[PDB]
RNA sequence: GAGAGUUUGAUCCUGGCUCAGGACGAACGCUGGCGGCGUGCCUAAUACAUGCAAGUCGAACGCUUCUUAAGAGGAGUGGCGGACGGGUGAGUAACACGUGGGUAACCUACCCAUCAGAGGGGGAUAACACUUGGAAACAGGUGCUAAUACCGCAUAACAGUUUAUGCCGCAUGGCAUAAGAGUGAAAGGCGCUGGUGUCGCUGAUGGAUGGACCCGCGGUGCAUUAGCUAGUUGGUGAGGUAACGGCUCACCAAGGCCACGAUGCAUAGCCGACCUGAGAGGGUGAUCGGCCACACUGGGACUGAGACACGGCCCAGACUCCUACGGGAGGCAGCAGUAGGGAAUCUUCGGCAAUGGACGAAAGUCUGACCGAGCAACGCCGCGUGAGUGAAGAAGGUUUUCGGAUCGUAAAACUCUGUUGUUAGAGAAGAACAAGGACGUUAGUAACUGAACGUCCCCUGACGGUAUCUAACCAGAAAGCCACGGCUAACUACGUGCCAGCAGCCGCGGUAAUACGUAGGUGGCAAGCGUUGUCCGGAUUUAUUGGGCGUAAAGCGAGCGCAGGCGGUUUCUUAAGUCUGAUGUGAAAGCCCCCGGCUCAACCGGGGAGGGUCAUUGGAAACU
């Protein structure tokens, strides 16, 4: 299905990613839809840029977020402006 | 096969094609004696027309054929009546 | 890597001084060799151009794909002459600048401070001599290494400074107030020369 | 409501049933003198009943394949 | 021409060639034809080692080889450097460059590689003639 | 937007040749300290030893073997996955690709959303138990057994089609409504309390994703390749497909294509991009991303939402292998590795912690994707191999006009430094989690458990004791390579005497050679330096930008003329060309521009810009 998930970017043993919406097949650094989203790990307090009508949006559509990617956008507060959204 | 998931898909799918096949050529047969009675001009051609109509949905179940493949055979059915 | 050769001989090849005392080329002004003393043949344009180019990068300590590197970043520069703006950049090095503000006499003395990490910018500690510094950013020399009689000889010895540099000599913390200006520089460098040199 | 591709043209060809060969002769530049080329594409469109005849301009809009080689539906009859 | 002309017949221009050509071609064993490969060295075998006579104005007993390369084709190779190793039956390492004393010699023998051996006694630009530092 | 050398006794011109620059998946020669980042079979799509590269689910189902009935296996059935990820570029000049469109000719598992259903039955079948044959692969035989396996019946037309109406389009037509005829599904598991939560199951629809097809335009050489085509071109029906269609077929016509390059031949995956150039251009298509194609060679279908399916099946073939000769087995262009070819390209490594993928409710299992590590100066970037003072200038080398020059402030000496190195110590980020334990809020519910969400506790590092930091100690272990006749930055001695040798070009060497070899000096660059190969430049040397044809290469021996190219003045008009505005699109990465992060840089991240002879649409109207 249509994923929301990190695509890794950045040098070796320097992570960055990217939040993108791709589908569950294409490769990780490959083929995505879209992008929605960075997140940089090596802050100490993680830095996360967040278009969130774009990741609401995709949520409305059927868009599963990865393992992290769910834990990003809940303390963005978007998982709870989804969660509101259904009801 | 050298994985054993390949193995198995190997008898699973010989499976498969054997019950597939059998239903196919049911359904073929049904609309073969359907459109043998047209050609010869029957009585029960009605019954014959209905059950060649019940095994091509019922092959769209089971989806031995498509919906749309099922569609076109009722559409020519009916024409056929 | 570095030129750990002799000094003189490079400045009398150059018919300049590089330190800008003359201690150089008081004695035998020719160039280095059994040939120096005795007449030789004119120099080509292109060893003219070759001559100046040679002068800067002796100047300033640096290998030839550096130079060449900081001179296409100099190009970049929109607005001024293309040669004054390298001259600039090239002051602004970091190894420049502690000679400049007096921390040390000779380049080769503010390299070695710079490598071995005797430096601080802005408080931190930075022991890259191609480093490049801002107008305003302080260097200072570390806290462990402020009582070593090298700086302090040259903090004493040196009597002049740059109109460009601020400087401190309690501190020992200085910055270039502003950028170098042509006239500030070397002016027996002709820099449109270097230009030409490159341009071909 | 998306529009599909309609051009002007000139019938070269009415010795098929239900079918005429148009041309529509742009001109092109030249990609390395600049001088403007004369070109020709020709489409096959499918004539519902023999109407426009050899040397006529006619209108012809794409459609979906009609044929192993047609693609295009005679519009109108522009001139005779 | 005019600018029709042009389109009608558009510029075309010489087609370079190699100075070396028997670098520009490998060969496959299997369907026994010859690969465009460009190599900056071929290795072959010497079939002839011997000594050449130059054009009129120099005079000299030149030191080549007759060498077959790995890609079957038979080319002159000149022997740099004083003194050499070289028998028929060596295997010698070819390196691009003519001989303009030579009228037939296309490539030169790479000194130190394979069975050539470095050059006696050199001792200024050893990286040519492939002798180590003393 | 730099030029130089070389035709002559000299000259001007023409003209080729050659060189100074940049570049590389390079190789080779000499040399070699470290670190960051990237790169590494270009040849034989040659053959491949060995290990690994896809499995998972006991919360679908029935057995089986243990654990002192818990827990842990073992194979069945069944479900999903295996058509992704990874590799290679052989084939392919072709709607393959790129870009712009179209489909009222399309399909779409898993994921979301909605409206419905989820009712009654049935006969089996492995596993298992014996047993038959076989060397082995593996086949069978009989007797049992379950399901979310399979099959009927039932109930569902919201689907398709037909018809009537209305609305509408671009021709076939599309949309809604209404009726009408004929037929069509399913499954339970876990857990709370017949009801209900939750995961699944069936029907229809919409979304999203992915795929399919059609079309305009664009990107190779050769006519010393002009003819090609016969399901070929069109039609009429039929059949077939998810779908239009000669997609196939039977008939009826005969057309279709082509000098605007058909056909044939040769070569080639294409692109984003990369190298070069003042640009116009030229060259290339490694790594990274997109698309395509292929997986021992050829063909085929099965299964499936999706494959005609690298690690599936069948057949044929070539090759290797095992047989008891009856018959069996196999496919590294997956990660390593081996042989072979070659000038030339790596460890048969660690880990799943991270990110992503498969299965599961989940713990979790699997993942040679991927994160890491190793090897190579292969490339790029950074830092070193010391710093300061230091003689009218030691010794030694070279050379002298024997006075002195020069190597040389170089060395020595004295004072310093620790980037590094060594010794000890101190020690990261990268982790977010999930699961689980607490409470809470919404919707729903009779009430619940639970679902969705929110807040706290708890929980996990392959790299690795890695980066990094701190302290002590010593300049101690850490530089070469090429060039020096002109081009071209850098000059003298010997040795040799057209010899030996050099050479990119011009040219050097014939007994006083700055050109050969050595030495001392010197120049250039520096952990590199040179050589060779290849591409662009210089080359205006195919000239569109940007050249020529009296005598230097070049006007057909001359006419007549088809096509084509070009074409006098003017009114109105059009608006294809041209110019212009807006919108759409021209992925990401990359160059470039700002802006931040790594001590700097390389490198990384963010925000832009650029890029089309693009389309749609509104304008202008001189010029064609
Ligand atoms: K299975
Ligand atoms: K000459
Ligand atoms: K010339
Ligand atoms: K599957
Ligand atoms: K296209
Ligand atoms: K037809
Ligand atoms: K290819
Ligand atoms: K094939
Ligand atoms: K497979
Ligand atoms: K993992
Ligand atoms: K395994
Ligand atoms: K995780
Ligand atoms: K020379
Ligand atoms: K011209
Ligand atoms: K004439
Ligand atoms: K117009
Ligand atoms: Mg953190
Ligand atoms: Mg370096
Ligand atoms: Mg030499
Ligand atoms: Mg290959
Ligand atoms: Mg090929
Ligand atoms: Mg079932
Ligand atoms: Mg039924
Ligand atoms: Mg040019
Ligand atoms: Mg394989
Ligand atoms: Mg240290
Ligand atoms: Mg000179
Ligand atoms: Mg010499
Ligand atoms: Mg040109
Ligand atoms: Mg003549
Ligand atoms: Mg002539």
């Amino acid at each position: 299905a249509v994923k929301i998930r990190l695509k890794r970017m950045g040098s070796k043993k320097s992570p960055f990613y990217r939040i993108v919406v791709a589908d569950s097949r294409s490769p990780r650094d490959g083929r995505f839809i879209e992008t929605v989203g960075t997140y940089n790990p090596l802050k100490d307090p993680a830095e996360v840029v967040l278009k969130e009508d774009l990741v609401l949006d995709w949520l409305s559509k059927g868009a599963q977020p990865s393992d992290t990617v769910r834990n990003i956008l809940s303390k963005e507060g978007v998982m709870k402006k989804h969660h509101e959204a259904k009801n | 096969p050298n994985i054993e998931s390949a193995i198995k898909r190997v008898r699973t799918s010989a499976n498969a094609n054997a019950k597939n096949s059998s239903q196919t050529n049911a359904m073929r047969t049904a609309i073969k004696k359907f459109e043998e009675a047209v050609a010869a001009g029957a009585d029960n051609v009605d019954a014959l027309y209905n059950e060649a109509v019940k095994a091509v949905d019922m092959a769209a179940t089971k989806g031995l054929i498509h919906k749309n493949k099922a569609n076109r055979d009722k559409i020519r059915l009916s024409k056929l009546a | 890597s570095r030129y750990t050769g002799p000094s003189w001989k490079v400045s009398r090849r150059l018919g300049i001084s590089l330190s800008g005392t003359g201690k150089e080329l008081a004695r035998r002004p020719y160039k280095p060799g059994q040939h120096g003393p005795n007449s030789r043949g004119k120099v080509s344009e292109y060893g003219m151009q070759l001559t100046e180019k040679q002068k800067l990068r002796h100047m300033y300590g640096m290998n030839e794909r550096q130079f060449r590197t900081l001179f296409i970043k100099a190009s970049k520069i929109k607005e001024g002459k293309h040669g004054v703006n390298f001259m600039v950049l090239l002051e602004q090095r970091l190894d420049n600048v502690v000679y400049r503000l007096g921390l040390a006499t000779t380049r080769r003395q503010a390299r070695q401070l710079v490598n071995h990490g005797h430096i601080t910018v802005d408080g931190k500690r930075v022991d890259i001599p191609s480093y490049h510094v801002e107008v305003g950013q302080v260097i200072g020399v570390r806290e462990k290494s402020q009582n070593i009689s090298t700086i302090k000889e040259a903090v004493e010895a040196t009597v002049g400074r740059p109109a460009f540099v601020s400087f401190d000599t309690e501190k020992l913390e200085g910055s270039f107030t502003r950028l170098p200006e042509r006239d500030e520089l070397y002016p027996e460098i002709d820099e449109a020369l270097v230009v030409e040199y490159y341009n071909q | 409501r998306n529009q599909r591709k309609v051009y002007q043209g000139r019938v070269v060809s009415d010795k098929m049933d239900k079918t005429i060969t148009v041309v529509v002769e742009t001109k092109k530049n030249h990609p390395i003198y600049g001088k403007r080329m004369k070109y020709s594409k020709k489409y096959k469109a499918h004539d519902e009943n023999n109407t426009a005849k050899v040397g006529d301009i006619v209108k012809i809009m794409e459609t979906r394949p009609l044929s192993a080689t047609k693609r295009f539906r005679l519009l109108e009859v522009v001139e005779e | 021409p005019t600018i029709n002309q042009l389109v009608r017949k558009p510029r075309k221009s010489k087609v370079e060639k190699s100075d070396s050509p028997a670098l520009n071609k490998g060969y496959n064993s299997f369907k026994k034809t010859q690969t465009n490969v460009n190599s900056p060295q071929k290795r072959g075998v010497c079939t002839r080692v011997g000594t050449m006579t130059p054009k009129k104005p120099n005079s000299a007993l030149r030191k080549y080889a007759r060498v077959r390369l790995s890609n079957l084709i038979e080319v002159t190779a000149y022997i740099p450097g004083i003194g050499h190793n070289l028998q028929e039956h060596s295997v010698v390492l070819l390196r691009g460059g003519r001989v303009k004393d030579l009228p037939g010699v296309r490539y030169h023998i790479v000194r130190g590689a394979l069975d050539t051996a470095g050059v006696n006694d050199r001792k200024q630009s050893r990286s040519k003639y492939g002798t180590k530092r003393p």
